[PDB]
């Protein structure tokens, strides 16, 4: 065996070589804040939320891309980490519309969960917010690009899983907009699954859209049955 | 400043547009350029290439540009989304760019633009009624130590006055080309009063080689 | 003789728009095979 | 040596950097280049870093890494994958434009450098990025590489030593963050020129997948007069650990602005009286200096008079070298207007990947306008400031770094001009 030892905060665990900040974090019990990394999806780290503080190294490492070394205690929830999340929620919530009570996504939103047990409890953002005009991509995605945060699962899962390529982000900077560049009908066989891998209400179930809200929903495990996948 | 396209009579996907032989041959000179299997590399020149058989990008180019390099469009569309060399929409014969970022700025570019407004009538990212200029404005273009500063098509003028800029764009309107460099006493580089250093020729080959090389 | 009173880069005036992309096509005879990464593409 | 500066001519690498002889391949023979190449070729690859790592050469880029270190870090046995040197040339920082003119006066330096760098490591070929507005460098810099070609220097069997070498050129299209090493190998692969997380550093994987080294162009068109006149020569200029000579472009309100090479120890005050003719009004008519650009924080002239221009005493005046850029401002300057374009320059050149930059550049891009505008309140100046915190550090390259500098700069420098100014638009407007 070639599992290497690393400490989080302060307790030791044994992980194979190349198991990232994240897993070792996982392994020992502690969810780490994400907002782009996916365990089924390919490594992007552009949304900053999982910076941890690696003890003796004043730079912030991003846990879901960085791999471990021997000897390193992570810092899970020291000072630093904690300023780097708040500061990353800031930048976050600067730009998102006050959409929350017309939102699909309110009751099970990850910005939500992740603003109120990790962020700050009020705003500085004292400017106009951006504005980007909606698409459309189909009869199966109500699209709305005002609430994307450009965390850029839409174009991995199309790229990776899917297989379409069709999704892209077009722009550069604050204009940025993660759209097709045409009238395209994003229409695959696994489509609506991008609903459920969007950590925010940008992308939202058509048919479902405005009916009902998770927290007075029952939940009751069930067999597909369309197929003979199961 | 736009990043979606609407589908217009005069740019559509069913736009002719095709590259001549001496593109094609240019096009497969930069495929061999690249190691195999990255074609996909090829895909910034090559569309450039199609603005220099154009001007400006309508959506043809693109998927031309993918059927060739057997790429998604989409991808191509990310790439001349990125940049700001591609010229989505069609602009001017001659395009004007004035640069006014901080060291431009300070050797007063404004002068140059109020006398691009004050000659041509334009504002800002408007169009001559004989499509003949195109003004926009710009970043730093790395000829700061010449300011101020614009350049047209691919060529550079430097050190100029407002007096100097409405000559250039009465020559310009006699269809004769200037000459691309700067219009002050220097002549690249160099201060104005005098040369500070490389006065000395030259020592040619041979001087003080370390030992044993 | 020692010459230092003249622009001697006064080529540039005569390059047009295909300048570049003509040289390279040019040059590219003198250029090795290039290596193989063993497929056609990596959608291949 | 105590008294740096004044460098004599024979010493300066760059001749013919004004233009004043042939570019081509008879002027660059003249001038003491491709001599000896064969034997830097024979002499290994062991040999040519050690003979860097005697110069004590850093990194001219703007971060000032030590270059044999760098370069070393190639040493390595190939692993049935090409390996790669990669010349940065995109050029998009405002003040410096040094690599331009080596670009279009000494083009055969530059390939010499490449030739040296890519044997330095075993490297297979060479690309060289240039920016997509430099046309006319880029056809000077095809024409120097193809007389290279057909006079057999590059090639099959380079120079005369049976290891071949191809040089490439590789135009850009026109953006500032392509200038970042890992967005550049991005955007040679024909992706968008959205930088990589580090590790995996480019050594390891660069482009293609392949291991590749990016460096500066008069880092590497150095290289050949390193090798050639020795390590001891070239670490004679400067204090230790800022050894060399750099190309100062000079401009702003001076009279003279221009580009000229230097010792690297050079005062500030002593490089602007004597190669650029001094501030317009007097040296007491200056009121700030921008060290190496946009990447660096401001200085005022109570500390420009006895500085140094090197990376260890620009860092201890809480600024930083950079590219080596002074940009000038006197007493007749809206600086706050200066930082406002600054940070829309910043706003208008960002790859947007990652967020903090994203949101937090067009946040200070506001704030910056409503500066300007002077309809702001005190206490928003220290919350820009942690602003400024929240970006520093928490960004995948570092030009959120460098568009947090100048503002940290300007409030640390010039804050009673900002209170001054909103404090005057609440007394008038209100
Ligand atoms: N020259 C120009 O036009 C501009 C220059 N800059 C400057 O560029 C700098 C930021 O660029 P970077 O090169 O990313 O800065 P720096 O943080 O990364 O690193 C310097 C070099 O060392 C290498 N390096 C460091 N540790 C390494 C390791 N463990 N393994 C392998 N390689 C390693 C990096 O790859 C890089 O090439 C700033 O100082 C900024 O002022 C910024 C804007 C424009
Ligand atoms: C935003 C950004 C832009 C950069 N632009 C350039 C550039 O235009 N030219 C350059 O040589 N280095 C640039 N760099 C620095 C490179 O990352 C790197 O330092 C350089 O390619 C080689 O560094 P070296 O001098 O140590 O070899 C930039 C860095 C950043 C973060
Ligand atoms: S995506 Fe989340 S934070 Fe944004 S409006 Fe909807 S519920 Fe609110
Ligand atoms: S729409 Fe949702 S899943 Fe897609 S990139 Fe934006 S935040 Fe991510
Ligand atoms: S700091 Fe800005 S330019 Fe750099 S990777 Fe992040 S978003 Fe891109
Ligand atoms: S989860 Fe690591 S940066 Fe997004
Ligand atoms: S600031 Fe205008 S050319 Fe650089
Ligand atoms: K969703």
């Amino acid at each position: 065996s070639n599992l290497i030892e690393v400490f989080v905060d302060g307790q030791s665990v044994m992980v194979e070589p190349g198991t990232t900040v994240l897993q070792a974090c996982e392994k020992v019990g502690m969810q780490i804040p994400r907002f782009c990394y996916h365990e089924r999806l390919s490594v992007a780290g552009n949304c900053r939320m999982c910076l941890v503080e690696i003890e003796k190294a004043p730079k912030v490492v991003a846990a879901c891309a960085m791999p471990v070394m021997k000897g390193w205690n992570i810092l899970t929830n020291s000072e630093k980490t904690k300023k780097a999340r708040e500061g990353v929620m800031e930048f976050l919530l600067a730009n998102h519309p006050l959409d929350c009570p017309i939102c699909d996504q309110g009751g099970e939103c990850d910005l939500q969960d992740q603003s109120m047990m990790f962020g700050s409890d009020r705003s500085r953002f004292l400017e106009g917010k951006r504005a980007v005009e909606d698409k459309n991509i189909g009869p199966l995605v109500k699209t709305i690009m005002t609430r994307c945060i450009q965390c850029t699962r839409c174009i991995r899962f199309a790229s990776e899983i899917a297989g379409v390529d069709d999704l892209g982000t077009t722009g550069r900077g604050n204009d940025m907009q993660v759209g097709t560049y045409i009238e395209k009908m994003f229409m695959s066989e696994l489509s609506g699954n991008i609903i459920d891998i969007c950590p925010v209400g940008a992308l939202t179930s058509k048919p479902y859209a405005f009916t009902a809200r998770p927290w007075e929903t029952r939940k009751t495990e069930s067999i597909d049955v369309m197929d003979a996948v199961g | 400043a736009l990043f979606v396209h609407r589908d217009t009579p005069k740019n559509n996907p069913e736009t002719p547009f095709d590259f001549t032989p001496e593109n094609y041959k240019r096009i497969e000179a930069i495929v061999k350029n690249y190691p195999e299997g990255h074609k996909a590399a090829a895909v910034l020149p090559v569309l450039d290439l199609a603005q220099r058989q154009n001007g400006w990008l309508p959506i043809s180019a693109m998927n031309k540009v993918a059927e060739i390099l057997q790429v998604p469009p989409m991808r191509v569309y990310e790439v001349a989304t990125f940049y700001t060399m591609y010229n989505r929409k069609p602009v001017g014969k001659y395009h004007i760019q004035v640069c006014t970022t901080t060291p431009c700025m300070l050797r007063n570019s404004d002068s140059i633009l109020e006398a691009i407004q004050k000659k041509l009538g334009i504002k800002v990212g408007e169009t001559t009624p004989d499509k003949l200029f195109t003004l926009i404005e710009v970043e730093c273009l790395g000829a700061c130590v010449n300011a101020p500063m614009v350049q047209i098509n691919d060529n550079y003028y430097e050190d100029l006055t407002p007096k100097d800029i409405e000559e250039i764009i009465d020559e310009l309107k006699a269809g004769k080309i200037p000459k691309p460099g700067p219009r002050s006493g220097r002549f690249s580089c160099e201060p104005a009063g005098g040369l500070t250093s490389l006065t000395e020729p030259p020592k040619g080959p041979g001087f003080g080689v370390q030992a044993g090389l | 003789p020692f010459d230092n009173t003249t622009y001697k880069n006064l080529q540039h005036h005569d390059y047009s728009t295909y300048t570049f992309l003509d040289l390279n096509l040019d040059l590219s005879k003198f250029r090795m095979p290039q290596p193989s990464s063993g497929r056609e593409s990596p959608r291949h | 040596k105590t008294s740096f500066g004044s460098l004599k001519d024979e010493d300066r690498i760059f001749t013919n950097l004004y233009g004043r002889h042939d570019w081509r391949l008879k002027g660059a023979q003249s001038r003491g280049d491709w001599y000896k190449t064969k034997e830097i070729l024979l002499k290994g690859p062991d040999w040519i870093l050690g003979e860097v790592k005697t110069s004590g050469l850093r990194g001219r880029g703007g971060a000032g890494f030590p270059t044999g270190l760098k370069w070393s870090f190639m040493n390595k046995p190939s692993d049935g994958r090409p390996k790669y040197l990669v010349v940065n040339a995109d050029e998009g920082e405002p003040g410096t434009c040094k690599d331009r003119e080596i670009i279009r006066h000494d083009p055969h330096k530059l390939v010499e450098g490449c030739l040296v760098g890519g044997r330095a490591m075993g490297a297979r070929a060479a690309y060289i990025y240039i920016r997509g507005e430099f046309y006319n460098e880029a056809s000077n810099l095809q024409v120097a590489i193809r007389e290279a070609y057909e006079a057999g220097l590059i090639g099959k069997n380079a120079c005369g030593s049976g290891y071949d070498f191809d040089v490439f050129v590789v135009r850009g299209a026109g953006a500032y963050i392509c200038g970042e090493e890992t967005a550049l190998i991005e955007s040679i692969e024909g992706k968008q020129g959205k930088p990589r997380l580090k590790p995996p550093f480019p050594a390891d994987v660069g482009v293609f997948g392949c291991p590749t080294t990016v460096a500066n162009v008069e880092t590497v068109a150095v290289s050949p007069t390193i090798c050639r006149r020795g390590g001891a020569w070239f670490a004679s200029f400067g204090r230790e650990r800022n050894s060399g000579t750099k190309l100062f472009n000079i401009s702003g309100h001076v009279n003279n602005p221009c580009t000229v090479e230097e010792e690297m120890s050079v005062p500030l005050k002593e490089l602007i009286e004597k190669h650029a003719g001094g501030v317009t009004g007097g040296w007491d008519n200056l009121l700030a200096v921008i060290p190496g650009g946009s990447s660096t924080p401001l200085i005022p002239k109570s500390v420009c008079e006895t500085v140094l221009m090197d990376f260890d005493a620009l860092i201890q005046a809480q600024t930083g070298l950079g590219t080596a850029a002074v940009i000038v401002m006197d007493r007749s300057t809206d600086i706050v207007k200066a930082i406002a374009r600054l940070i829309e320059f910043y706003k208008h050149e960002s790859c947007g990947q990652c967020t903090p930059c994203r949101e937090g550049v067009d946040w200070m891009n506001k704030v910056m306008a409503r500066f300007v505008r002077g309809d702001a309140r005190p206490a928003e100046i220290d919350s820009l400031w942690e602003i400024s915190k929240q970006i520093e550090g928490h960004t995948i390259c570092a030009l959120g770094d460098g568009a947090a500098w100048p503002v940290q700069g300007l409030i640390r420098h010039f804050r009673p001009e900002l209170e001054e100014r909103m404090q005057r638009f609440a007394q008038q407007h209100q």
